């Protein structure tokens, strides 16, 4: 597994760095970033075939860098070379990584069948993030009253979400939370009843 | 950009603490770093560890050319420094919240600039030194910077959290509040 090389040119001064491959379908798109603190001054991408000055402050070395063909040349091999290789060993293992989502549903208050309550699906410790989360009442789907957090990342290469029904629980109402996951065989559901 | 997969080495030199850092995310997780002190690889996940293997020397090659850069870049600048960007603070459980069942608090901090940051867990008022981790400071596209922190903990109906977050673009230190319920 591969890295390319980076051209050269109280109080604190930051520069940053990027190289980038973007995968899609089969092919590779490359883009190499050069960043004084939060100020990109210079790219390189691959669809353009050539550096660009993004600002007045990496002009220079823009000019310079592309009048050298060997620098350019190594640029414009990377998608085929770098992007290509990193890529083929993350299909292999990253893209096969596969955690089940562990799925919870309670209350968000306990009590009486009076008035308005949320029941909470919690769903936790999965990967990749692509999730399907569905609340049924008595077999049939809400649509209204869903609310969700969106997708939370925990950086631990796991994911979680919260998908919460408003209801009123009347006496004997089946409340379920149906999950679909591509690391699942078939859905998973939790079930909760009015009680 | 359109893809389906986005494969990513982030890096930067800066003058305060951390002086400098080298990572590889995939799909915006770090899947391995340079420790440039110990000059080794680190793997995320154990899964990774065993299949992939890096060249530790790649990255600190590139750290290094990253320094001349902002050398350069401090006198071409006349000595222009970035303003302060304050993080957003969150603190969330790793686990559906049960009292006596092991889960894991989670503060992250998000939008922030420098990567210069003090973090601190409290119980109850007191410091937290034991059971604690953190990730690196992780890119975002914006060129600002977001970090995880980890605590270990058995949710109690006793027990408090704050997660106390120091940055030069707050006001004052902030502490985000957390409860079992
Ligand atoms: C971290 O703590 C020390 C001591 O309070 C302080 O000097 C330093 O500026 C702090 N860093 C930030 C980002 O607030």
């Amino acid at each position: 597994k591969v890295t390319v090389a980076f051209n050269q040119f109280p109080e604190n001064y930051l520069f940053q760095g990027r190289q980038e491959c973007y995968a899609f379908n089969g092919t590779q798109r490359f883009l190499e970033r050069y960043i004084y603190n939060r100020e990109e001054l210079v790219r390189f991408d691959s669809d353009v075939g050539e550096f660009r000055a993004v600002t007045e402050l990496g002009r220079p070395e823009a000019e310079y860098w592309n009048s050298q063909k060997d620098i350019l040349e190594e640029k414009r091999a990377v998608p085929d070379r770098m992007c290509r290789h990193n890529y083929e060993l993350d299909e292999a293992v990253t893209l096969q990584r596969r955690v089940q989502p562990k799925v919870n549903v309670s209350p968000s208050k306990k009590g009486p069948l009076q008035h308005h309550n949320l029941l909470v699906c919690h769903v936790t410790d999965f990967y990749p993030g692509s999730i399907q989360v569905r609340w049924f009442l008595n077999g049939q789907e809400e649509t209204a009253g869903v609310v969700s957090t969106n997708l939370i990342r925990n950086g631990d290469w796991t994911f979680q979400i919260l998908v919460m029904l408003e209801m009123t629980p009347q006496q004997g109402d089946v409340y379920i939370c149906q999950v679909e996951h591509t690391s699942l065989d078939s859905p998973v559901t939790v079930e909760w009843k009015a009680q | 950009i359109k893809a389906d997969h986005v494969s990513t080495y982030a890096m930067f030199v800066q003058t305060h603490r951390p002086t400098g850092e080298f990572m590889f995310e995939f799909d915006e997780d770090e899947q391995f770093y340079v420790d440039l002190d110990k000059k080794e690889t680190v793997w995320h996940l154990e899964e990774f560890g065993r299949a992939f293997s890096f060249e530790a020397q790649g990255g600190l090659a590139n750290i290094a050319i990253l320094n001349n850069n902002l050398n350069t870049l401090i006198q071409r600048s006349n000595h222009t420094q970035a303003a302060n960007d304050p993080p957003e603070v969150t603190v969330f459980p790793k686990e559906p919240v049960e009292l006596g069942q092991p889960n894991t608090l989670i503060c992250h901090i998000d939008r922030f600039f420098p990567p210069v940051l003090n973090v601190t867990w409290l119980c109850n008022g007191e410091p937290v030194t034991e059971g604690v981790a953190e990730s690196l400071f992780l890119p975002r596209t914006d060129y600002s910077f977001h970090k995880f922190h980890y605590l270990t903990f058995v949710p109690s109906a006793e027990d408090v959290y704050d997660c106390r977050v120091e940055h030069w673009g707050l006001d004052q230190p902030l502490l985000k509040h957390w409860e079992a319920q």
